[PDB]
């Protein structure tokens, strides 16, 4: 049989100004969506049976967030991509690794005629 | 330390603090800074 896929996790927590002052150290981890944009980010390759986490927020608005992953181009649907108010909160998940590949991170801004989004982001694998 | 276990903890009591824990223990690899990034329009 095709392999079966892990459900995702997702959750939010409350603190959100702590982490963009945190996530805002490091520059690289803060990016801007133009209008009309669709950022991918992706996810070095790891081994079956990890976890990947995934922490995200915005500055002012709501953004587009979906989750695909890319086997070693069959690529599957993890997270649907949906809009997120993650300007209210952080937005944070897991997944665990159905076999070696590679995470899509999908930020999505492409509803957006007139407002760039401004992505705060953080990722964790388990060893 | 199961995954499974590292991401049932992280759902309930996440934290900065909870994931610095993981990190020092060497459970869990900040990868941020080696990711690629692809943009269309």
């Amino acid at each position: 049989s095709l392999p079966v896929i892990a459900a995702p996790s997702m959750w939010t927590r409350p603190q959100i100004k702590d982490f963009k002052e945190k996530i805002q150290q490091d520059a690289d981890s803060v990016i801007t969506v133009g209008r009309g944009e669709v950022v991918t980010v992706r996810v070095p390759t790891h081994e079956e049976g990890s976890y990947l986490f995934w922490e995200f927020a915005t500055d002012n608005y709501d953004i587009g967030f979906g989750v695909y992953f890319e086997w070693t181009p069959l690529l599957d649907e993890i997270v649907p991509v949906y809009r997120r108010d993650c300007h209210e909160e952080v937005y944070a998940g897991s997944h665990q690794y159905p076999g070696r590949g590679v995470y899509l991170l999908k930020f999505d801004n492409s509803y957006s005629l007139w407002r760039s989004k401004s992505v705060y982001y953080r990722v964790y694998y388990t060893r | 330390p199961p995954p499974e276990c590292i991401n049932d903890a992280l759902q309930a009591v996440d934290s900065q603090e909870v994931r610095d824990y993981c990190e020092k223990k060497g459970w869990i690899v900040n990868i941020t800074s080696q990711v690629q990034t692809e943009r269309n329009i």
